[PDB]
């Protein structure tokens, strides 16, 4: 494939469509469900994994092909979130004191990102451009940056005290720094408590969509102030109850992969792809 | 061939030129040729072909020569010689008609008829005299290795094709570069596309190139160049290549950047017109390159900004479109035009009496598939049946 | 004249504009404006009832032709509510705690429903297409939904214990309930509390607008996730007095009336489809 | 450009050689040496890194290009590894007691395994081709099996009794279990303590090599007893001493990288088919 990945596809607007692929594809694929802990409390049901399934298997897909994982918060979920299967869907339950965290997060999972080291303890870094981030995750991130210039000394900031960097997290399980690009940067990071790499957004990740359970379109997948997109795979819903939730889901789990695509799934379940 | 459309252009001056009370003058040499043809003709027995449903029909010639000595036509002898050419003008019909839905591999040039090759014998030639049609002028240029010309209005030359082709693609189809085309008769309809908006191009330019190849040369061509595909200027919804899918197209037309329009003669630029939109001339071309590009405004208002972001995903797709239209050409072969019948005039006939599918033409005489491989023999063969149309067309 | 056939109608171009209508749909037309009572209580005015009658007239309705009906609030109105007017506008108090609630209310009556009587004790009911819902509504509402297989056995449920079942409403005074297509589902519903019904959704109500005073986007008038269209009869205005939102509401009448049509099932053209 | 379509490559002959690309592999790619302990313990030197890294430096790697990644033992080595260089070459110890896991883990490194969730809990597994397996990783791995029949009996065993079971695994850190395929069997496996996947080899991992360090040829990393394939990147030296081993290793470095290539799934191409 690769050799002819630089080779031209030609097509005919004539050519008659294929039967519908909705069959074959939920008969050979497998669908995650992730889920708060909270709902699984809410239902307080042990075998209602058994009904969903049985439910997915009345909708076409095969028993063994529906999987559910589980997460306390928005919070723990966002420290390497790993992307099962060929399917997943995130019930994101909204809340208005955490937007940002939920930005975050679905930018992150929503997103293919190639992220290498950073060795802050050595080295300055820069942004080299709009799609350059630093995604940092772990059990607590405080990222205090102080920008340089062209004798490296630094603006605003003594390089030698840290105490006079400028705070751009605190005690996050997740966070994605975006600084002026072109810029020599020293970090100051909890390297023992979290960890930092430097991230280039490829591209949108089919594979996975969002539901936000309840609230508003508060999600904003990319750092660029004038756009805020709302794609496809990022739904949002209203909810009393989360029995009716994943009744929601369910029925209208034909329309939700509608709106998500094949191949985009990873041999890892890794939320990037990591280069040392 | 000549001694058939001599038979036909004699009926065709007779029929316009032997009218009640006209000069004998105006028709003495026209009366001539007339006899001539008569004696030529009398005697012999001809059959015309049971091909399909067309009937077999034997004919007899034992007329009387057309008077010479009125001086002014009268009723008796434009009665005669209507007669004379009803049948005449039947028999020649026929012969047409026989010879039309006729093909071989071989000599396809050559009469298939048993009629028009009966016609092709010595004691014929007489009956031959001005040979002035252009079909019949190009066949007998074409009896002697000389340069032939058929003029053509929106010359048919272009396969029917609507094909896209795509130069950036993902199984999502949300982030595309290629190009879409329609080469419809003497049209060719091409737009570029690019859904970044050449965000990440080398120099904010992206290229695109179309190549359509003539199957025949083109001399002395007038061509329209306009900067918009209108075609490929609103909402689709179009399969993939293999059909499996389906992707949305939603463009918005800029204006194209460095239009570059090469005529080409096997392989070598013969005209070259750059940033040129309206009529321009190519003298001589079997090749058409397109180049043109998709560049990215450097200075945007508000809302164009508004269209283009710097990143996925992509609502507003670029696209930048040429539209070509040959509006006359010359070629040394026979080609289907918006003016003349002579295709259709074949493929009427072979559908009106069934006939079953040769091994020349393709079935139901489609042109699309015919020009797409338009082959030596098959070249002979459509000069030949054309040639035998234009001729029936001079009395039917 | 020719009623319960569809008739094609073939109109043509250049048959030049009718003048304004709207004038004569003011003359003969009624317009209902439905407002909480906190509106009223805020305005403290014995007469403002007349003084919108005659701000009214100044834009074309004759007196007496709209008339202003009151609701405690969002729950209450939510009890089967009857829009009798030629144009009915809602104005409806945003709360961030009860978003399903203003969806659902919204969807009861911005869309159009054919409902049929269900009798949970005497059959089990199955949801046969994504436009079949079950609505209930009342003093209050709880239903409980058994998922049976094609053994006639509960999933996850005993038929004989509705202990067992899972919760999809609790005092609720109205819920449209969605559950999995092609599964027959035993129901525990406060029969004598509340009334729930089969009903499809037709189509949109056209003589319904709802104007949410204050909050942001949150409405959600369709079951599918992938989807939450905000149609035009939906308008959000910010507010800090009423009577801001009364002046604002008559003085835009011309814009709200035009988001709005007649409503087809309520004229001769539906004779014999469903209703007059 | 054209991802995740298989396009024809169609070269030709005398299209003559490119010049050594090895060079700018080197200057442009990273490195990772994977050893024991006990290798660093025997070497007792705190600069053998440095020495190794400017060892490399003569053989053309840029400084810094080159990690030295340590793990304590096999089985420590076994709990999902990460190989992320762009070459990964791994000194692995012999030892006559351990032949299966030192199998297992070069089968998991040198190889693709396409692994999607596995809940022994909710659903029963069959291995439907000779490429699925089941892997597990963690603290300690104990699997036991029980084969099921048409009518979801288990044969030789009891589903409710997990005593009667059949044990595949016990106290492992890593283990690939190959069952008969077409089987559902019910699985009890200590959850708890590890993860489990169903995986399907896809095929050849390049960017890996095994340097078995003393000891006989003794991998097997397919589960087909009739084959036990000795690839190019399985190799076998015989040591005394490990600065000897690292010496040998440094200096036939052009030979390790040639019977490796560069990961075929990390690259632009692989983009939509599994990953970048
Ligand atoms: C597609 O559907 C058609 C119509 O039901 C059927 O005849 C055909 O066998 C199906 N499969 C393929 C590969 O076309
Ligand atoms: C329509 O409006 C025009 C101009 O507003 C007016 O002159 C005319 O009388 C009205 N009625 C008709 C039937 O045209
Ligand atoms: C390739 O190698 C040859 C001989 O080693 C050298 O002369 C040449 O410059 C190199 N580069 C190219 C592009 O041929
Ligand atoms: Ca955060
Ligand atoms: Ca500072
Ligand atoms: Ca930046
Ligand atoms: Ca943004
Ligand atoms: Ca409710
Ligand atoms: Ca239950
Ligand atoms: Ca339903
Ligand atoms: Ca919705
Ligand atoms: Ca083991
Ligand atoms: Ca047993
Ligand atoms: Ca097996
Ligand atoms: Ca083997
Ligand atoms: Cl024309
Ligand atoms: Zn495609």
């Amino acid at each position: 494939q690769n050799y002819g990945i630089n080779l031209p596809i030609t097509g005919s607007m004539d050519t008659a469509y294929a039967n519908s692929t909705q069959e074959e594809t939920f008969l050979t694929s497998t669908l995650c469900l992730y889920y708060p802990t909270e709902a699984a409390t809410e239902i307080n049901d042990n075998s209602w994994k058994d009904t969903l399934s049985q439910l997915f298997l009345t909708k076409g897909w095969p028993t063994g092909s529906v999987y559910f994982k589980e997460y306390t918060d928005i919070a723990s979920f966002s420290v390497d979130p790993q992307l099962y299967c060929d399917y997943n869907v995130v019930l994101m339950k909204y809340d208005a004191t955490l937007q940002l965290d939920m930005s975050e997060l679905a930018d992150l999972i929503l997103n293919e990102w190639l992220c290498n080291p950073m060795d802050i303890t050595l080295y300055y870094y820069q942004q080299t451009d709009e799609a350059n981030k630093w995604i940092s995750m772990g059990s607590s991130c405080t990222i205090k940056v102080c920008p340089l210039n062209t004798q490296t000394l630094g603006i605003g900031c003594l390089t030698t005290d840290t105490a006079t960097f400028e705070e751009v997290a605190t005690a996050e399980k997740l966070v994605i720094t975006d600084v002026v690009d072109g810029v020599n940067h020293k970090l100051d990071v909890t390297t023992a408590t979290c960890t930092i790499r430097n991230c280039k957004k490829l591209g949108p990740r089919e594979n996975v969509a969002v539901i936000q359970v309840g609230g508003s379109d508060v999600l904003d997948i990319t750092a660029d102030p004038t756009t805020a997109p709302q794609t496809e795979r990022m739904m949002r819903i209203n909810w009393k109850k989360w029995w009716q939730v994943f009744y929601t889901v369910v029925d209208y789990v034909n329309q939700i992969i509608q709106a998500m695509s094949k191949r985009s799934r990873s041999l890892n379940s890794a939320a990037f792809y990591y280069r040392i | 061939m000549d001694v058939l459309y001599s038979l036909s252009k004699t009926l065709k001056d007779a029929r316009d030129k032997i009218v009640e009370g006209t000069l004998y003058s105006n028709v003495s040499d026209l009366i001539q040729q007339f006899n001539q043809m008569i004696i030529t003709m009398n005697g012999n027995e001809f059959q015309t072909g049971g091909i399909g449903n067309l009937p077999i029909r034997n004919w007899n010639f034992d007329f009387g020569l057309l008077g010479t000595t009125l001086l002014n036509l009268d009723a008796n002898y434009v009665e005669t010689a209507r007669n004379t050419i009803d049948y005449f003008v039947d028999f020649v019909d026929n012969v047409c008609m026989d010879e039309m839905v006729r093909e071989s591999q071989r000599n396809g040039i050559a009469p298939q008829s048993d009629s028009l090759r009966k016609l092709s014998g010595i004691k014929f030639k007489r009956i031959n005299f001005d040979n002035s049609s252009e079909y019949i002028e190009n066949w007998n240029l074409q009896n002697r290795r000389q340069r032939t010309g058929f003029t053509f209005h929106k010359p048919n030359i272009f396969p029917y094709s609507a094909s896209f082709t795509l130069n950036r693609s993902q199984p999502a189809h949300d982030n595309l570069m290629g190009t879409m085309w329609l080469n419809a008769g003497s049209e060719i309809q091409v737009a570029g596309f690019d859904y970044s908006c050449a965000i990440n191009a080398p120099a904010n330019i992206q290229q695109f190139e179309h190549i359509v190849q003539l199957r025949r040369v083109l001399t002395t061509a007038t061509i329209t160049l306009l900067p918009d595909a209108e075609r490929f200027s609103f909402p689709r919804v179009i399969n993939s290549a293999d059909g499996a899918t389906t992707w949305y197209f939603n463009p918005v037309i800029l204006r194209p950047n460095n239009v570059e329009v090469e005529f080409l003669l096997n392989g070598q630029i013969i005209n070259t017109y750059q940033a040129r939109f309206g009529t321009i001339i190519a003298r001589n071309f079997d090749t058409i390159r397109l180049s043109f590009q998709l560049m990215r405004p450097p200075n945007m208002t508000p809302a164009v900004a508004a269209l283009f972001p710097n990143a996925q995903p992509f609502e507003h797709h670029a696209t930048v479109g040429l539209t070509l239209r040959i509006e006359s050409a010359v070629c040394e072969s026979v080609l289907a035009d918006a003016s003349k019948t002579m295709l259709a005039n074949v493929t009427s006939v072979r559908q009106e009496y069934a006939i079953p599918v040769g091994p020349v033409f393709p079935p139901g005489m489609n042109w699309t598939d015919l020009i797409t491989n338009y082959s030596p023999s098959r070249e002979d063969n459509l000069q030949r049946v054309f040639t035998v149309a234009s001729i029936r067309s001079m009395l039917v």
